[PDB]
Order: C-alpha cells, then sequence, then structure tokens
RNA sequence: CAACGAGGAAUUCCUAGUAAGCGCAAGUCAUCAGCUUGCGUUGAUUACGUCCCUGCCCUUUGUACACACC
C-alpha cells in the first residue's frame, strides 16, 4: 500500500519550548518506523524478536568476560574479603 | 499536574472601542478587553459584565490572543447586543439571558461598524478589509458581500432595501445599489483619508485629515450617472486633527437637528444645523451690495446652513461618543475617553444661547481605572492588591470583590511594596522621591524628597520587613531603616552603573541587584561582601527572583530569554528562550521551584525550575503585561498590564465522452421537450381552444446554473480538452450522434453562440460525420436528411462571412502600405 | 574521477541493468532479486532458467544492457552478487554476509523508485575509487536536489555495509527511516573482461591464505 | 511578428495577444497574474 | 462600468478607449459584434461604428495596436478583423497610410490575416462531407 | 488403543527456450558440501492491453525554427 515516507510525513505531521515531548516523539517515530531492529514471524492461525539489542547485549557480555579473564590472566594474590 | 486558569478580570471600563447608549440618566454598554460590561451612569457600579462563558486559560482555549472587542452595537426594541471582534467575528447576544444567539465570522480583519437595519432581523456589517458584508438574522447568512472599496471601512449609512453609502480609508465614499450589489456612483470624498459619514435625509456630511469638512447633496431619485450624490462646499474646524465620528439627531417639540464632530485629541465640536425658515431670512444678508459676484459669493453655504455650538473639551483624549435630547437644554452626550474613563456631559441651551461659557459633566465613571498602565501590582498576605500607576492612582483593590476601596495620589511612580504586617505601602517614584501611605486613614505617611538623586527604579523588603532596599538610575543603592514608622537612610552604596533591579533572598541572605551594564551582582547583606559576579546576558537585565532555599535565582532581560543559575557557585544551568519581546518581570511560586514570567509581548508563562518545560502559557492580555504578583502562600498570581487590565489566575468522476453523452441528453431531452410544448401550443391555437398540454417545466441543473441547453451543452464541449476530444466524440454511439446533430442544428440558429463557436463546432461535427458516415448515409429519414441540409447552409454562411472581412482586410491593408510605399520609399 | 572504462558514457547516458539469479534459484532468491532489481532504477529482472552465460553475456551487450547482476544463494539467504559491465568492462564480484529483506520482515508499504541520493563513507585507496564507480555507474544520473531516499555504501574495514533510507528535513534535524535491504557485502574479487570467460586480467583479488592478510585493508 | 512584452509598464501583453491595464484590472486578477508570472519567472 | 453593466456599448467604447483599458476594450467589441450577429453596410451598431469613424489619430493607432495583438490568437481574431474592417471601411485611406506609425502595424498584421484566410479556406473546403453525406442520403433510394 | 491419501486462512514469485519435469558433472583464495555452482534433455498455459483499483514518477510558458494545434 502507501509509502513508508508518506506514513512518516504523516507520522511527522501528527506528532507535531517543551523539550521532552520532542524526546518522546523521536524515540517514538525512531523506534517505529526502523522496521530493521525487530523480526516478525507470520501468524499461521507479529514481533517475535529483538535482533541487534539481543545482539549487543551477548556480546557486550562476553566483552567483559574476556576483559575479566585477561586480568585474571597472569595475576597470584588476590584480596580475601571475608566480610 | 494542578494547572491554572484565569479567576476574574478587571481595572478596565472603557477601551479600545465604541459605547452604546441605552435609555432608562440611563446605563452604558461599553467594552472591556474581548467582553462587554453594562454601567448605570446615576451610580456607576458594575451592573454587568457579559463575558464568554469559557475562561480564558481553560483546558480547550486555543493558542493565541483573545479578540478584543472592537465595535458595540445595539437594537433597542427587541433587546439585541450585536457586538464585533478584533479577529472579525460578530457575536449577537439576547441581553434578557446574556447568552450568545448568532457567530458571523465571515471577515479577514478586525471590524470596524455594526448597524441593524428595518429594525430587527438584518445586519450590515464593515470591517478593516474593505468589505462590507450584509446579514440575515432568521436565516444565519451572510446575504450579501459588497465589495469594491480598497482600505478600510470608516462608516455607511443604509436605507433598508434599496441604498447603502459607505466612506473608506481611502479618500473614496460609495453608493451602493443593494438589488444589484454593484456600486452606483464613487467620489473622491478628501484627498488623503475619509474617516467621517453622517446624514440627515437632505445633507450628507464627511471630513477626512484636518478640519475640511465637507458638505453632500445627496439626491436620491436621480437618473444622471454622477449626480446622484453630489458636493455643495466645505468648511473648517478647530482641530486640526482626524475628525472621526460625526452624528445626528431632530430634537422634538419644535423640529431641530444637532451634529457632533468628535476630533482625535480631547474634543468634540457640536453643530447646531438651522432651518429653512432661517436660510430664507439670511440669505438676502449676505446678498446684500446691489450679480455675478453676488452669485459667487452665495455659491461659495457652509458657514450659511450650519451654526457651531459649545465646544465640548475634556481632560483625555476622546475615543467615543453619543448623546440623548430633551427640550434642545438638554444635550446629553455621554462620552467614553482612552485613558479608562467614562464621562457622561449635558450642555444646556436656551434655544438661543447655550447658556454657559463651557459645557458641564454631570456624571463621570472612573473609581475602577487607573488611567495609565500600572506600572506596578503587588498583593498582601492573600486578601488586598496594590496597583501602581503614573498620575498617581495607587489603588488597593481587595481580591474577594475587585473593587478598589482605597485610593490615593503619588506621582510617575513605578515600584511599590506592601509592609509585613499589611494595611501599609511603600513606593518609590520616577523622580528622587519616595512616599509611603496605609489603609485605614489619610495618604501621606511621610514622603522623602531626595531619596535619590535620579529616577528610582526597584525597592524591596527584606522578609521581616524592618529594612528595606532601593536602588536608582543614580548608580546608587540605598538602604532603609523603619524607626518608631519612619524611613531612616543609613547607608548608601554607589556603583559605577545604572542599577535597575535589587532583591534580597528570601531569607535575609543575599541582596542581587540588576545593573544597567548586562550584569547582575550577588552581595552578601551582612557584609556588602560582593559574593558573586553573575554575567552573559547581554542586553540590560531585568527581573531577578531569588528561591525558596535561597539556592535557585532566575534572570530576566530584553534578550528575550531568562537564565536560571545556581547561587553557590555562580554557575548556570538553563538560558531558555522564551517571549519574543521582553520579560518584564519573572517570580517564583512560594514553596516550589516553579515560576512565572510576564513579558512585554502580551503573554505569561508558566515553568518549572527542574526539567525547565514549560508548564503553561497564558494568554489573556492584549498588550505589554508590565507586571506580576504571586501570593505569599497557597499561589494564586495576579498580572496586571498595559491595556489597563488586571488578571487573577488560580488552581484548576466522469470523464469526456460520458460527460458530453449525459450532457446531450438532458439537453436535447429540454430541447424537444419545449419544442413539444411549442407544437402543443400552435395545435390549440389552430384548433378548437378547449385544451393544451400543462406545463413543462424546465431542468433541475439548467435553471440552477442559468443557462439555456445549447449553451449548456456547448460550454462542457468547450471543457473537454483537445488531447481527449477525438476519444470523447468516438466512445459516443450513433444515437448520442443523431442528437448531437439535433444540438447543432438548434445552435446554429441562434447566431451569437454560433459565431463565437464556428472552429470547434466545425471541428466537432465534421470529425462526428467524419467518423460515423458509413451509418449516417445509411439512416433513411427525410428529418435528419433537412437538418444536415440547414446545419450545411448555416454553418457555410457563417464561414463565408468570416473569411469575407478576412480577405477584404487582406487586401486593404496591403493596399495601405503599398500607397504608402510609393507615397515615399 | 572517473577512470578510463566507463568515461566515454559517464553523465552522457542513462545505465541498463540485468538482475538475474545463479540457476533455478529459491523463492526467497527471486523476492531478493525483486529486491535488487527495485533497489536500483532503470533495472529489470531475467528469468536465468537454461540460459547459457556467454549467449546471455552476448544477448544483453546487442542488447544494449550497461551491466549485469548475478545473485548466488545458500538454502535461501543470499551470498553473492556480481556485476558485469558490458562494453567489455569489469567484473566486481562480491560476497553478502549479513542480509535482512523487507520481504522477510514487514509490509510497511512501497517503496519510493526516486533517483536516489548516494553516500559512500570512507572509499580510501585506488580500489576504493574503482569500487566506487563500478558501484555507482549503476544509478541514473543527476538526481533531483530534494529526492527524499537516499542509499549509502559505508566501509567498514573491507565489509561495505549497505543501506537504504527515506527522510523528511524536520525543524530540529533529519528524521531517517530504514527502506530495502541492509548488507554486509565484500569484494573478493576483480577483473578486466566480463562475465563469459574467466581468462581475463584481474585488477585485484583477496589473498587469504598469506600470512600477512588479515594486517591490512583492500590488501 | 510576435507578441512581445508591454512596452510601457502601465499595462502588461500576455503571449496570447490579449492585454490587461494596470489600474483598468482588479486586485483578484493582480493578484493572479503577479502569482502567474511569479511561477513563469520561476521556472 | 456602469456603462458595461448596462449595456449602452458606444459611450463604454469611448470611455474604455480615453482610459485605455484594452480587456475592457475586448470584452465591449466581444459583447457588441455578437448581438451584432444576433440582431438581423454597417457590421457595429449604427452608433458605435460612428464613435469609432469619429476618432482621432492616436486613438486609432491604439485601437490598431489591440487589433494588432488581438490578431495573433485564432480565437479573438474575430474581433479585431470587424475592428480593422470597420476603420477601413469609415475612415479616409490616404489618412490612415500617413499616420506616423501605421506601417509598422499593417506590415504586422497581413501575415497573420493571411494564416486566417488559409485556415478558415481549409475550413470551408472540408465543410463539403456534409454536402457529399447529402448525395449519398439521396442516392439510398 | 500414534501419523498420513496432495495440505486452511493468508501469503510470495512469475511472461519464451520462460514456469515446470529430468538427470549428469564439478567443488576454482569469498560462500557452499545438512549444500553450492555449472551442464545439457523435455518444454508449455495465460497477459503482451490498461491506467479502472493500489501505488510510484513527471509536467503545468510550447520554445526548439517552420506547418499545424493550443
Amino acid at each position: 500500500a502507501g509509502s513508508q515516507l508518506k506514513n512518516l510525513k504523516a507520522a511527522l505531521k501528527a506528532r507535531g519550548y517543551d523539550r521532552e515531548e520532542k524526546k518522546k516523539a523521536i524515540a517514538e517515530i525512531r523506534e517505529e518506523f526502523n522496521p530493521f531492529e525487530i523480526k516478525a514471524a507470520r501468524n499461521k492461525r507479529i514481533a517475535v524478536g529483538k535482533p541487534g539489542i539481543s545482539k549487543q547485549i551477548g556480546e557486550e557480555q562476553r566483552k567483559r568476560a574476556f576483559e575479566a579473564r585477561k586480568m585474571m590472566k597472569n595475576k597470584r594474590g588476590g584480596v580475601i574479603d571475608k566480610r | 499536574y494542578q494547572r491554572f486558569e484565569q479567576a476574574a478580570a478587571f481595572g478596565v471600563i472603557a477601551s479600545n472601542a465604541n459605547c452604546v447608549w441605552i435609555p432608562a440618566p440611563g446605563q452604558l454598554i461599553t467594552s472591556a478587553l474581548e467582553d462587554v460590561n453594562i454601567w448605570d451612569i446615576k451610580t456607576g457600579d458594575l451592573v454587568s459584565k457579559l463575558s464568554d462563558g469559557l475562561p480564558p486559560g481553560a483546558s480547550d482555549a486555543r493558542g493565541a490572543k483573545p479578540a478584543e472587542c472592537t465595535y458595540l452595537e445595539a437594537h433597542k426594541d427587541t433587546d439585541l447586543l450585536a457586538v464585533g471582534y478584533a479577529d472579525g467575528v460578530i457575536k449577537v447576544w439576547d441581553l434578557m439571558s446574556k447568552t450568545v444567539l448568532l457567530n458571523f465570522n465571515g471577515h479577514k480583519a478586525a471590524i470596524t461598524l455594526l448597524q441593524f437595519d428595518g429594525t430587527g432581523t438584518r445586519l450590515i456589517s464593515g470591517s478593516k478589509d474593505s468589505n462590507i458584508i450584509v446579514w440575515d438574522l432568521v436565516g444565519e447568512v451572510g446575504l450579501y458581500k459588497l465589495r469594491s472599496h480598497k482600505d478600510s471601512i470608516t462608516g455607511f449609512w443604509c436605507q433598508g432595501e434599496d441604498w447603502l453609502i459607505s466612506t473608506s480609508k481611502d479618500g473614496m465614499i460609495k453608493l451602493w445599489d443593494l438589488k444589484t450589489h454593484q456600486c452606483i456612483e464613487t467620489h473622491i470624498a478628501h484627498t488623503g483619508e475619509c474617516w467621517g459619514l453622517a446624514v440627515k435625509d437632505d445633507l450628507l456630511i464627511t471630513t477626512g485629515t484636518d478640519s475640511q469638512v465637507k458638505i453632500w447633496k445627496l439626491d436620491i431619485e436621480n437618473d444622471k450617472m454622477g449626480g446622484k450624490l453630489t458636493e455643495m462646499g466645505i468648511f473648517e474646524k478647530q482641530s486640526k486633527q482626524r475628525g472621526l465620528k460625526i452624528e445626528f439627531i431632530t430634537n422634538s417639540s419644535d423640529k431641530t437637528s444637532f451634529f457632533y464632530i468628535q476630533n482625535a485629541d480631547k474634543t468634540i465640536e457640536t453643530f447646531r444645523i438651522r432651518k429653512e425658515e432661517e436660510i430664507a431670512r439670511g440669505l438676502k444678508k449676505r446678498e446684500k451690495r446691489l450679480l455675478t459676484e453676488e452669485e459667487i459669493a452665495k455659491s461659495i453655504y457652509s458657514s450659511f446652513i450650519l451654526h457651531p455650538f459649545q465646544t465640548i473639551r475634556s481632560l483625555y483624549k476622546i475615543k467615543s461618543a453619543s448623546w440623548t435630547t430633551v427640550s434642545s437644554s438638554k444635550l446629553e452626550l455621554v462620552l467614553t475617553t482612552s485613558s479608562n474613563t467614562i464621562e457622561y456631559y449635558s450642555i444646556p441651551y436656551e434655544k438661543r444661547d447655550p447658556t454657559s461659557p463651557a459645557p458641564l459633566k454631570t456624571h463621570t465613571i472612573e473609581l475602577q481605572g487607573q488611567r495609565t498602565d500600572v506600572r506596578s501590582i503587588d498583593i498582601s498576605d492573600d486578601n488586598k492588591l496594590l496597583a501602581t500607576a503614573s498620575n498617581g492612582s495607587l489603588k488597593i483593590w481587595n481580591i474577594k470583590t475587585h473593587k478598589c476601596i482605597r485610593t490615593f495620589e503619588c506621582g510617575y511612580a513605578l515600584t511599590c511594596k506592601f509592609l509585613p504586617g499589611g494595611l501599609l505601602v511603600i513606593l518609590g517614584t520616577r523622580n528622587g522621591e519616595l512616599q509611603l501611605f496605609d489603609l485605614a486613614s489619610s495618604s501621606l505617611l511621610d514622603t522623602i524628597e531626595d531619596a535619590h538623586d535620579a529616577a528610582i527604579w526597584s525597592l524591596d523588603l527584606t522578609s521581616d520587613g524592618k529594612r528595606l532596599v532601593t536602588g536608582s538610575a543614580d548608580k546608587t543603592v540605598k538602604f532603609w531603616d523603619f524607626k518608631v514608622l519612619k524611613l531612616h537612610h543609613d547607608t548608601t552604596l554607589e556603583l559605577t552603573d545604572d542599577i535597575l533591579c535589587v532583591r534580597v533572598s528570601p531569607d535575609d541572605r543575599y541582596l542581587a541587584i540588576s545593573l544597567l551594564d548586562n550584569t547582575v551582582k550577588v552581595f552578601f547583606l551582612d557584609s556588602m561582601k560582593f559574593y558573586l559576579s553573575l554575567y552573559g546576558h547581554k542586553l540590560p537585565v531585568l527581573s531577578i527572583d531569588i528561591s525558596f532555599d535561597s539556592k535557585m535565582i532566575i534572570t530576566s532581560s530584553a534578550d528575550k530569554n531568562i537564565k536560571i543559575w545556581g547561587l553557590d557557585f555562580g554557575d548556570c544551568h538553563k538560558s531558555l528562550f522564551a517571549h519574543q519581546d521582553s520579560i518584564m518581570n519573572v517570580k517564583f511560586l512560594p514553596q516550589s521551584h516553579n515560576f512565572f514570567s510576564c513579558s512585554k509581548d502580551a503573554v505569561v508563562k508558566y515553568w518549572d525550575g527542574e526539567k525547565f518545560e514549560c508548564i503553561q502559557k497564558l494568554y489573556a492580555h492584549q498588550s505589554e503585561v508590565w507586571a506580576l504578583a504571586v501570593a505569599t502562600d497557597g499561589g494564586f498570581v495576579v498580572s496586571s498590564s498595559h491595556d489597563h487590565s488586571i488578571r487573577i489566575w488560580e488552581e484548576t468522476s466522469l470523464k469526456a465522452g460520458e460527460r458530453l453523452m449525459e450532457a446531450l441528453d438532458l439537453g436535447i431531452a429540454e430541447i424537444e421537450g419545449l419544442e413539444a410544448y411549442n407544437r402543443d401550443m400552435k395545435l390549440w391555437q389552430r384548433k378548437k381552444l378547449g385544451e393544451a398540454p400543462i406545463k413543462p417545466q424546465g431542468n433541475a441543473v439548467l435553471i440552477a446554473v442559468n443557462k439555456t441547453p445549447e449553451q449548456y451543452i456547448m460550454d462542457t464541449l468547450l471543457r473537454i480538452r483537445m488531447s481527449q476530444l477525438e476519444d470523447a466524440l468516438m466512445v459516443m454511439p450513433f444515437s448520442y450522434v443523431l442528437k448531437f446533430l439535433k444540438f447543432i442544428d438548434t445552435v446554429m440558429q441562434n447566431k451569437t453562440l454560433l459565431h463565437s463557436h464556428l472552429p470547434l463546432i466545425c471541428k466537432n461535427l465534421f470529425f462526428i460525420i467524419k467518423f460515423n458516415h458509413k451509418e449516417l448515409v445509411s439512416q433513411k429519414n427525410e428529418e435528419l436528411k433537412l437538418q444536415i441540409n440547414r446545419v450545411k447552409t448555416e454553418l457555410r454562411s457563417a464561414l463565408k462571412s468570416t473569411e469575407d472581412d478576412l480577405g477584404f482586410n487582406v487586401q486593404g491593408l496591403k493596399f495601405v502600405k503599398q500607397q504608402w510605399n510609393l507615397r515615399h520609399n | 574521477q572517473v577512470d578510463d572504462e566507463y568515461a566515454a558514457t559517464s553523465g552522457i547516458m542513462d545505465p541498463r541493468i540485468i538482475v538475474t539469479t545463479s540457476r533455478d534459484p529459491s523463492t526467497r532468491l527471486s523476492q531478493f532479486a525483486k529486491e535488487i532489481k527495485l533497489l536500483f532504477p532503470n533495472a529489470v529482472r531475467l528469468n536465468r532458467g537454461n540460459y547459457v552465460m556467454p549467449n546471455l553475456v552476448d544477448a544483453c551487450k546487442k542488447s544494449g544492457t550497461t551491466d549485469l547482476v548475478v545473485l548466488h544463494e545458500h538454502r535461501g539467504v543470499p551470498t553473492s552478487l556480481t556485476i558485469s559491465h558490458f562494453p567489455h568492462g569489469p567484473t566486481a564480484q562480491f560476497s553478502l554476509h549479513n542480509v535482512v529483506m523487507r520481504h522477510d520482515i514487514i509490509n510497511a508499504g512501497n517503496q519510493s523508485e526516486v533517483n536516489p541520493h548516494l553516500i559512500f563513507d570512507n572509499f580510501t585507496t585506488a580500489l576504493g575509487k574503482r569500487v566506487v564507480c563500478i558501484l555507482k555507474h549503476l544509478f541514473n544520473a543527476g538526481p533531483k536536489k530534494d529526492s527524499e531516499r537516499v542509499i549509502t555504501f559505508a566501509n567498514r574495514g573491507d565489509f561495505i555495509s549497505v543501506r537504504q533510507h527515506v527522510y523528511v528535513r524536520t525543524r530540529e534535524g533529519v528524521e531517517i527511516a530504514e527502506v530495502g535491504p541492509r548488507f554486509e557485502m565484500r569484494l573478493f574479487e576483480l577483473r578486466l573482461g566480463t562475465l563469459e570467460n574467466k581468462d581475463a586480467d584481474v585488477e585485484w583479488q583477496l589473498r587469504r591464505f598469506i600470512r600477512t592478510a588479515n594486517k591490512k585493508d583492500y590488501l | 511578428y510576435n507578441v512581445g512584452k508591454a512596452e510601457k509598464d502601465g499595462e502588461i501583453r500576455l503571449k496570447n495577444g490579449v492585454a490587461m491595464s494596470k489600474e483598468e484590472l482588479t486586485r483578484e486578477d493582480k493578484n493572479r497574474l503577479r502569482r502567474a508570472l511569479k511561477r513563469k519567472r520561476s521556472k | 462600468q456602469n456603462y458595461m453593466s448596462k449595456g449602452d456599448w458606444t459611450n463604454a467604447f469611448l470611455l474604455a478607449m480615453t482610459l485605455d483599458h484594452p480587456m475592457r476594450l475586448f470584452n465591449v467589441l466581444k459583447r457588441a459584434l455578437g448581438e451584432s450577429r444576433s440582431r438581423q453596410e454597417v457590421i457595429f451598431n449604427e452608433e458605435l461604428d460612428q464613435a469609432i469613424s469619429i476618432l482621432n489619430d492616436e486613438q486609432l493607432i491604439l485601437l490598431m495596436k489591440r487589433c494588432r495583438d488581438w490578431n495573433t490568437n485564432a480565437k479573438t481574431h474575430t474581433i479585431a478583423q470587424r475592428t480593422i474592417r470597420c476603420i477601413l471601411m469609415h475612415h479616409n485611406i490616404a489618412k490612415l497610410s500617413e499616420i506616423p506609425g501605421m506601417v509598422k502595424i499593417v506590415d504586422a498584421i497581413i501575415p497573420y490575416t493571411q494564416r486566417h484566410f488559409t485556415r478558415v479556406d481549409n475550413l470551408v473546403e472540408q465543410s463539403y462531407i456534409l454536402d457529399y453525406a447529402l448525395v449519398e442520403m439521396d442516392k439510398l433510394f
């Protein structure tokens, strides 16, 4: 049907010296008109995943794990916190 | 959020509009800003303030200035008020129930006159855009729009249904035939503008820019083009300014007529027009010395038929007037002046002498106003209110009744404050003077002459009130104590520059002073220590405010933005740009970090000090908001402005081819219906006249567009385009081709629209029969055969008739050129 | 600037592009090829089945098409694209790595089909200028300056991120939205003749197995 | 011969061959013709 | 304006000529010509073409300039031809030639009249399909 | 005393050596063998019109030189 550009101009005419309304409206139209960072399946009788956010957290997790192992790698001491 | 709203507005009695008078002297309807208030001249109490049912500041109030009322007008007998506003709308109210009956937007700019006509049911309206519209009240409809003036309607005069006559802000007076709504006769009245119009039936009177008042004779039953309205002579006035309202009366009990010309400044020139007996018995006296010269003298009439009268003056500049009369010794004239005040004068006249060297006002309603803009507003704990003016009119209004109960005379006073026990007012004036007043006793406790060398600009009490600070344009601030109830100057801090705002903290801690040199300085009161210098505002800087915790200050200026400063280190937080003219004042709430700022562009604005949003954008004033004051506890805020207003704020689709086909079918159906009607008429006129057909009523769309069917088909045949014309003619079948031939056969009898559409008729007809030639020559009907012969004869006669003069003009023009050549090549 | 086998018809003439699949394509590759033919304008799609590549190349370069995009898959997921410029010009062949397509995700409407704007981010080397020229002479020369679709070829360490966006320009900035397929393509081979032969001289191809392979970009 | 512009600045001659005079034409048609030649002077 | 409303085309014509209001002049000439085709030596009404017959040199040179740039249409050309014809048959031809400026106008509008003569003559030429269709319709029996 | 006899709602692609059937080879610095790319064999039905619907685009001085149309 109608274009994403036409719907985007309609969404901007919809949303229209306050700041937080513009922060909210801009974040809303960005996460609405960005469809390639969700994943949608087809219901055989729909947003089923958030690929980039899941990827970002899965790789930041192992990034801090890798830096922790690189910090541990040639240590021999350690504080023993019994508190 | 617990938002704000407007509780009540007051302080205005007469605003930028006219006034209508109602008989019982009598009462008076006049304008406050955007709402109309009725007053009884006898006592002067505000008996009605007819206002819009929606409070300005509510949820559905729209984001602009409210429409200022600009013309009052009243229907007396059927009891209506037609009022008109500055956007162009006209609200008609019944004065019994005070609701809005009629809304009549219509115009595009502010409106300048109303008039009821034929006393009820018709209202004519002239506006600052040059249209003048007639409205019916039984149909709620703009009937007619008289549209030929060029600048702005300054006056008109109508009689019912036939003649209107208007004059506008160009030099032009116009007379309008209201049957055809075309302008009939136009003159240039005055060489600049034309501001006045009045007429008692024979003579018409107009005035323009400067003192030249022109008498005209309108002869309504004239027949010549120029001469329905002729000019009969000019005269002079005493005012060299714009006379801008003229109005007539016929006093009874002999019969006599009086008219006034109000002026721009301060003065109404009244005139008695005389009667025909003294016209006849005064003609000979200037016809003395006995005739070409005497005829020139008799032609050069105004001073003859018009007689000046008692020139009524006033204290202030005059905005509007209207009168009443009895006995010719009670010319009783109400007058609304610009500095808000109405005045009821009355001149007597013993029918030969006006019995006074100068007329006398019998009433004056001026108590609920100020005569100037309120340069400083203040409030009590919660009960009373303080308004400070330039004439001297300090006034102590009260919140719970909106009435000034106490008023004094100070001078050009720009700042004031209360005293912390109540019932006591400190004030500073624009010269080197300070003054003290109270509430129970009379005006002056004491004044201090030479309180400062130059203009004082801002003072502030301490929170206990015993010690106040005055900063003035003599580049000094001074401190004063209260000794026992008198003022004790003890110390004075001279700066390098003109201090123009002071403030202390609400806990006796800081003294923040705003200099003319684009900065503020924060001092310690206990040391004169020079704590901080806040800098970077980039124009001279107006009102400061310190928060309740004494941590956060605001800083307003003429840079159209307010800056938030943290007072612990003097570090800026925001620099938020409000208010596109100039923020005059800015004030916190009592207990919160929310604040208000009123500005020089007719708007107050509600902000928070944490997210720095704009909480609300309040839009009730009309002009420069000079001051605002917040309640000490609770937090309702008053704001007072340049439009003499003081207001409270509290909490809450076919195509070508088928278009031509349906046009052809209805057109030829009408055509042969009328031809059958004509055959019926000839048979019932050639036979026994006992019967005939009843009536073919003409077609709905044909009488709706006012066209003969040949013209209707001709313009839709025009309105198809040349690219799809050969398709529009190819789509239609042969029955529509036959009725197209009937259409062409009828249209080349009306030889007017044959000759104006010859190549179109030729192109369409020749394509039609060229495309349908195989079927056309197989039709067997002598009616169509005679039809084709008739179309052929008339069409070829028209075409040879136009190429005859084409060939004539070719040979004649080349003869002209050739005889010029053989003359002088 | 425009190099020696594109300079004859740089901005004189609009291009003409064929988009075609590998051989007996899967349905997601056919959807992908439709997305590529309405990614860039004056491109049409041709159903490759039982087409030989020499007479396909010969029929294209005597019909007058400027260039050819051949798409290769792996079980739906497209893996390669070869761009062959026909007047005895170059073939740049790329692998495609992170492909997300709008036919997979969302009926978000229809596309825009305007002559787009083009962004090229840090193609600094001469091989970068070469691949910029071969990627942008399959677009229409001289769009309107208020055209509201842009596409982007951004180099991110020899992985050209390829996206398409539409935009309006609002009061405080510019608001973007993502249309069409996102990629990271990477050039594994250039050569200087057409697609028919593989006897053409190679201008560049990546050396995967040298021991100084991962030290530099556009190696 | 062809229809050029007007020879004085009190009238205009359109390419059509019809002409208006500045004073004679109505202000609605003056706005319309100003807008029209603005577009014709914009393309 | 009053004359143009109420009818009365002769004094309307001379006021439009005095004020030099060219669109109003085209309208008064077109309206008077159309009503001249309606009713019934004389081509306008007699009062108006006498009013054309009694105008002086600079008035008829601006009238023929108006006729010049009306003749460039194929639509507004008939009004121009009727006005040119009444000027030609009501004025003196030696006067019309020796008026200064009346050759840069008539040389401008000889070829446009020749163009229109060719077009209307071809319209008369292709107007004989009606005559051919009539001879077929009479051969039908 | 489990599934299943050509697969619902919806949805995607497709115009001549094309859709589809069929096998045989290769495995070419990226990708691929849970497959990928070649190669031949057999080979159609239906559009090839239209802007009516859905959209996308272009223009709204004719300019470019006649004739013609506007």
